[PDB]
């Protein structure tokens, strides 16, 4: 198969609020696949659906041809050794230094001798670039270094699907460039399949190979970077250029004006 | 899904894949498996992940601690790009 | 009234169900204790050792207050030599376990809830699930067993320190004869059954307090405001449960 | 959802039954 | 930052044991 | 190592005490102290007093019941079971009432205040209030302090008057003591003005101490979400220790 | 005077860490003035210095020719009716709806009759665009609507210096465009003097008239948008394009490699 | 720093600045100050902030509630741009 | 750390003096 992850007519609602309404996207194997959309739409749930942490209401989520919500618990825990999330807060364990955080998956699942494990953890921390901070606690780390250490942890077990969860949100262009270089050269060297769910268009579209703009609870458009930077649609074009007023109302729904002005 | 080393004199040659599941059978007896060699063959190795590189570096170091300067042979270029990702100096992994 | 009362009832029933499910899924396991010693020791440090200064300093003061209020009552009937019996029994029966449980819910019962809620906020539980490490077996059960092991020991320390504080007030300050105090206290009341009842109610309090703490820390809304609403709820519900279970256990074990 | 509610009803029933047999062993 | 935890848990267990012995020796 | 560490901890504790004193002082000096502050003080009495009332009532019932049981079992060996009302009332009005009310108020309402003020400081609401020339110490610290001070003695009175009823339930209704003897013995013999006034005095002292510690820890917490949850625990711990210590001191002063 | 705020040789350090080391910047009257720099450098303290919330160690902060740290408390509270911060978290009072939040400064400092006050608050909520949400609690608001309501509050007392504190951090291009349009048209209509302390270069430089790039505890460069998009300096150019590796080390200081790799 | 209205027949004319400090002297007696007018002069007004616009809108409304359709005169264009910022319709503020 | 160590030693001496003053009550 060429589609590593393949959603089909999946719909998910919490409470009574329809978060997703019959969406279906395909993640090609070996290529970055952005999933953009407006903030607050809950597009990070789209990753917890692939991770099996929550089950959808309809549709199917085929991971390498295997329906995820239908799997058991042991089979799920076996499959999860192929996926790796990267939460925007790093999600580092605060009771152990960076070295122990990176070594946790290796020390948990693989039977590696202590010298080999130390060498592997140092190699990965050098790959990301935090080898000098192999003794710092997660609290002593900055905001971008935490995400970089969590990325070093995510590539520990040599996965084949790294689901990034808004890695660029709220960071200076230096750290954005560092992170985008890391993601690009990891997709190039290791051949992993990234899924960048973010809303920082100018940086995300610099690497993405097939983006999926997600607005209004469904999928509005999708294609390459060029096929999106030239798609003549009001919603898509508004979201891409950052136009203030458009199909999304700049003014909150209010109604009359005189009654509020002169009560 | 198998690892088997067979040194022909002073030329250690590995076989099959090389990853975290089969590192132990070679790491248990790394010394006699590296004693008196000058050429670590890798042409008969299909896939080498990070653990494979760690084992290769440790073997090269253990051989360098015996005088004979080690030269790799038949190394797949995928190993080379995956090692340049980790930014390995030419001191520990002779090209 | 009935429009929201039934919704609240089914919500409370679902809450009890979630708590029971969390406990059952976190406790069933054979490989539980081994390979978890470096976890249980750290948790005994966090829950137990850090919550020892408050226990000692409060036991001293409660022993002193009991000594004063028992002397001022017994000096009327010329029974001030039974102050040791009075202090020891009032500590081993009600004050010891209940006050130890309240202070444990305050210091270590809220720290667990805050820690687990924050661990859920920074998405460490989901990140631990993503690498095939069941958190209920990796992060809940060590804390549960640390609390269950550590409260009945803080209770023993609290008792053996309050008895000494009552000795300070009665024997040293007020001037009772030490021989009468100690001999009167040991033969008359310190039977094996009083200590056993103290430990039994202490273990029950440990179980309920640490369960409420872990559940409220595991069921909290991840926002930084839902955690503080879960710490206060932990303290409140744990104090209420401690007092209710204490009344029930007293009615059971003392006629 | 249903399983959680059922576990809750069962746990509350067991708790109240334990408390009831206790209080019946207490008054008399 | 782990031998600290070990020795402190040891001291705590020793203090609990000393307290239990104090009580059980002023008990009979 | 001890000399440097002990000196640093002593200097830090002196600094903390000084900052707490300065906060309370600057919060309790003003002319409009109570006028134009009626809605603020009413909302704070609701958040501190009314919401912390169910726990007080239930705990009073249960402690009254435990006292009734453990007093009947002690007095039945001397046929003085009719003095159970006196015993319960005095044990509540002297030690258990004020101290337990203070502990539960520091747990329920002493931690809520610390958490609320720490969160108000995390979202920069206090800085946003200072930036529009509205002294926060006079706007968010004083109403909450006065709400706590006004609301703990009332909670203590409710706690007592409920524990007495619980002790009556256990002694009179269940154990079968004569109700007339119970009440009459209790009322005539020992509940004079001095027993009450002392209860209110130590309750007011506990109120001041608990609410001050809580407000200061909520106002001095590190704004991060891990500095708030670390300040709530410190609030509960320090408040319980201060309640018990001040209670021992006040008992030694007022009774013996 | 033309410089509304005028720092001169101000230096501020907390603990032992030199945050600012002899910086000096001038804020012209009536023009937006960005202050950019790397994240985590503490460039938001530069606003608390102007607000007088904290006092510097040296230098002077002249507000309209009046040294701020030397002022008394009553004079400070009188001056603060001219400034207005906008914290990135909105800093809305959670115990009152949007209307009461916006009316707080009016209801506190001015003696306006209730009808006039209601009309003014509705006018300002319409100016920002949240008039329809005049009854929502701050918790029911989104992440950008909170900042918009706080901006409606900041312009209540008709100030002449609105110190924005990273208003664009972590938001989709739609909300960034809405906020930049609001800031531009407020600087145009009301004639207020904005100070945007942010690190989102492509959006901030779209309005700023004289930016001040602040790196390495001092000021590295300053000028118009064009004078910065053409300044040939390694640090400035790295920060502006988002170049991953440059004068700022991409790799954390580590040292040797063999000793960490082969212990 | 002064506000003083002097209606010349049916033409109310305001003077000086117009802001939050001096709104009361006119709002206290808005009715007799607007009775029977058809032209609210503003040429003698230097600065008009938001409170001034609120008072102007309320005066125009109170006059419209008496039949005579109100026409503004001598309005500074700064008032117009500051009112278009608030997006005021032509119904409440006749240009 | 000189003045800090001095203040710490002074606090220790004050605690010892307070313990001795409490010993003036009895034993
Ligand atoms: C705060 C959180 C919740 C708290 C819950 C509240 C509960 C508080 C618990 C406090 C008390 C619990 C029980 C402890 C007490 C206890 O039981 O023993 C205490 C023992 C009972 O001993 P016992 O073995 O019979 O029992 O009495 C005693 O010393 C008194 C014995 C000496 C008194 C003799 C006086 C004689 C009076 C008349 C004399 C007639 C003279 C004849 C004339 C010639
Ligand atoms: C948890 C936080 C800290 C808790 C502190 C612990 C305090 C618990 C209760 C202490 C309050 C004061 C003591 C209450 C008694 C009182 O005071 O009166 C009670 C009055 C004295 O009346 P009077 O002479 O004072 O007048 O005797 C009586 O009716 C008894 C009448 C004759 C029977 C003799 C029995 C002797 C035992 C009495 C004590 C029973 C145990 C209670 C002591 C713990």
């Amino acid at each position: 198969v060429a589609n590593l992850v393949d959603m089909r007519d999946v719909s998910f609602t919490r409470g009574n609020r329809c978060i997703f309404d019959n969406i279906s996207l395909t993640v090609p194997r070996g290529k970055i696949t952005a999933i953009m959309g407006p903030s607050g739409i809950g597009k990070t749930t789209l990753l917890r659906l692939i991770g099996g942490q929550i089950a959808p209401d309809h549709g199917e989520i085929l991971f390498d041809g295997e329906n995820i919500p239908a799997m058991s618990r042991s089979r799920l825990y076996t499959v999860r050794k192929r996926m790796s999330m990267l939460f925007q807060s790093g999600a580092l364990f605060t009771d152990m230094n960076v070295f122990d955080n990176v070594a946790y998956p290796l020390r948990e699942h693989t039977q590696l001798p202590a010298p080999l494990l130390h060498s592997t953890v140092m190699m990965k921390l050098e790959a990301v670039g935090l080898r000098g901070a192999a003794k710092l606690m997660p609290s002593e780390l900055s905001g971008g270094m935490a995400r970089r250490a969590a990325l070093a942890r995510a590539i520990a077990l040599e996965p084949d699907l790294i689901m990034f969860d808004e890695p660029f949100v709220g960071q200076d262009p230096i750290t954005m460039g560092v992170l985008v270089k890391l993601i690009s050269e990891l997709n190039s060297a290791l051949g992993v399949t990234c899924v960048v769910v973010s809303h920082d268009v100018p940086e995300v579209l610099s690497i993405a190979d097939h983006a999926w703009i997600l607005a209004d609870k469904k999928i509005v458009a999708h294609g390459s970077a060029q096929a999106l930077q030239a798609n003549p649609d009001p919603r898509v074009r508004q979201f891409l250029d950052g136009i203030a007023d458009g199909p999304v109302p700049f003014r909150y729904p209010a109604g009359d004006y005189h009654a509020d002005l002169l009560p | 899904e198998s690892l088997s080393w067979m040194q022909t004199g002073d030329t250690l040659a590995l076989s099959g894949e090389l990853d975290q599941d089969v590192l132990l059978p070679l790491w248990e007896m790394r010394e006699e498996a590296v004693k008196g060699i000058t050429c670590i063959d890798l042409s008969r190795v299909s896939r080498v992940d990070t653990g494979g590189l760690a084992l290769l570096l440790h073997l090269i170091d253990l051989a360098k601690k015996q005088g004979n300067n080690v030269t790799l042979q038949g190394v797949n270029d995928k190993v080379y790009t995956l090692a340049k990702l980790y930014n390995l100096p030419a001191d520990v992994l002779p090209r | 009234a009935l429009a929201s009362l039934g919704h609240k009832g089914i919500k409370t029933l679902r809450t009890f169900g979630r708590a029971g499910l969390m406990l059952f899924n976190a406790l069933v396991g054979k490989p539980e204790f081994r390979k978890h010693a470096p976890l249980l020791v750290r948790q005994l440090y966090n829950v137990g050792v850090l919550s020892m200064l408050i226990i000692v300093v409060s036991g001293v003061f409660i022993g002193m207050v009991l000594g004063l209020q028992g002397y001022l009552v017994l000096t009327t009937y010329s029974a001030e030599t039974s102050l040791g019996m009075l202090v020891a029994l009032s500590l081993l029966r009600e004050l010891g376990p209940v006050v130890a449980a309240l202070l444990f819910a305050g210091r270590a019962g809220s720290a667990l809830t805050a820690e687990i809620g924050l661990m859920r906020a920074t998405e460490q539980l989901s990140s631990m699930e993503m690498m095939a490490v069941d958190p209920l077996r990796r992060v809940i059960s060590p804390r549960f067993w640390a609390g269950v092991i550590s409260l009945p020991l803080l209770t023993v320390i609290f008792v053996a320190v309050g008895i000494w504080g009552g000795s300070l007030v009665g024997v040293s300050w007020k001037g009772i004869d030490s021989g009468f105090f100690w001999s009167a206290m040991q033969n008359a009341v310190d039977w094996r059954m009083d200590l056993v009842n103290c430990l039994i109610k202490s273990v029950v309090f440990a179980i309920t307090v640490t369960w409420i703490s872990l559940f409220n820390g595991y069921d909290a809304i991840p926002t930084s405001a839902g955690i503080s609403r879960a710490t206060t709820r932990t303290v409140v519900h744990s104090s209420l449960a401690v007092l209710g279970l204490d009344f029930v256990l007293t009615a059971l074990m003392f006629g | 959802k249903k399983n959680e509610i059922w576990v809750g009803i069962f746990l509350l029933a067991a708790l109240l039954a334990a408390l009831f047999v206790c209080l019946k062993a207490a008054n008399v | 930052q782990t031998k600290k935890n070990e020795i402190w848990v040891g001291i705590f267990l020793l203090a609990a044991l000393l307290a239990a012995l104090f009580v059980c020796l002023k008990a009979a």
